């Protein structure tokens, strides 16, 4: 209850179209169950902080693989969404269209 | 109340508490040749009921805040009416291409 | 290296291909004529050069 606004925050940057602007922030409130009963202040550290690591990423898994068609081993996941990532500057460094074997060079490995 | 003696009905029936579900085939779920799937609309609709009911579910298993409880019963019955009829609850549930979901209705 | 250019297809196909067709739509009934001053209308029958 004392940091119900905290999950609102965090969760609303993801909700921004990802799926609905809504249903994070309930994964959120479940996330922060985790992050309640494993509160370890006993090493010094603040729930703020807690929040940014634990319950932002209950945040993000909340439409990574949930709600999805498809749902993966978690590295193959986000993964795919490295190679979107990188594309930022594929679509201006070569920059008319994207091209996979830039990637090769952007990722040192082999298309297959 | 004639009309429920003379024909067998009875009023639990305007307040349910399980959703029958769309046979598969009638929304016609298999892969496509282009590495995609029949994802569509009376398949979504569902995952977005599937998500806010087993939410409403660990709430009540953990006995959270009843805030939370709260808040996922009225956007679970918003994920329900919708799958029923949606935009007749004041609101729709849409998808990327800024469109709707066909309902049920 | 226009032609020998090559673009992805997205993740699920590899390769695409082509053919076009010059369609010879001949003369025929059925089809549609005009004139200028909003006549218009089928084709109804092919007459022999003395049958008009």
């Amino acid at each position: 209850e004392a940091n119900l606004r905290l999950v609102i925050s965090i969760a609303k940057k993801y909700t921004n179209r990802g799926l609905q602007f809504l249903d994070l922030i309930q994964e959120g409130n479940i996330g922060l169950m985790k992050a309640v009963d494993k509160f370890e202040y006993r090493r010094g550290y603040k729930f703020s902080t807690y929040a940014t690591w634990w319950i932002r990423q209950a945040i993000t898994r909340s439409i990574a693989d949930q709600a999805r068609t498809i749902r993966i081993p978690v590295h193959m996941i986000e993964t795919i969404n490295k190679l979107n990532r990188i594309s930022r500057q594929m679509l201006q460094e070569m920059g008319r269209e994207p091209t996979p074997e830039e990637l090769a060079e952007r990722m040192l490995m082999p298309e297959d | 109340l004639e009309a429920f003696v003379q024909s067998g009905n009875k009023p639990e029936w305007m307040i349910l508490t399980v959703l029958p579900v769309l046979p598969p085939d009638l929304r016609p779920l298999v892969p496509l040749d282009g590495g995609r799937f029949a994802t569509s609309d009376l398949n979504d609709l569902y995952r977005r009921v599937i998500n806010r009911n087993n939410r409403l579910k660990r709430l009540l298993d953990l006995a959270a805040p009843d805030i939370i409880v709260r808040n996922e019963k009225r956007m679970l019955q918003e994920a329900v009416d919708a799958l029923l009829d949606n935009g007749r609850r004041g609101r729709a549930i849409t998808g990327s291409n800024k469109r709707p979901l066909k309902s049920l209705a | 290296r226009k032609i020998t250019q090559g673009d992805d297809l997205a993740p699920g196909v590899l390769k695409i291909v082509k053919v076009y067709l010059a369609v010879k739509r001949r003369i025929q009934p059925g089809d549609k004529m005009a004139g200028r001053h909003g006549n218009k209308g089928v084709i109804s029958k092919i007459n022999p050069i003395e049958d008009m």
